């Protein structure tokens, strides 16, 4: 049905939030700290395809 | 002493043990020190006239 095909777009393109390594509250002796970054949401038509 | 059900035996299990609960900060980004310790702060607007 139709809410088949919306709850797949739904689910394939997604936007992700990853966070930080070594993000507050952090263990003692970091010393790196590096953000996250992913990418969930598609950019084409093939990939929509 | 919130209790989960554990899947692997089906026994039931208390959030303390596959966590720890505490009480924090909602937010962690900023720290405040007077003169190299704990401390907090708030500003006073002066009212108009």
């Amino acid at each position: 049905s139709i809410s088949d095909v919306n709850n797949a777009i739904r689910e394939n393109n997604v936007e992700i939030a990853p966070g930080r390594l070594g993000d507050l509250p952090a263990e003692k002796g970091q010393l790196i700290t590096i953000p996250l970054s992913a990418q969930g949401q598609l950019s084409s038509l093939e990939q929509f395809k | 002493n919130i209790s989960l059900k554990s899947k692997t035996n089906g026994s039931v299990i208390k959030l303390s043990d596959v966590a720890n609960v505490e009480i924090g900060s909602q937010a962690y980004n900023f720290a405040i020190l007077e003169n190299g310790k704990p401390a907090t702060a708030a500003a006073i607007q002066l009212s108009p006239g």
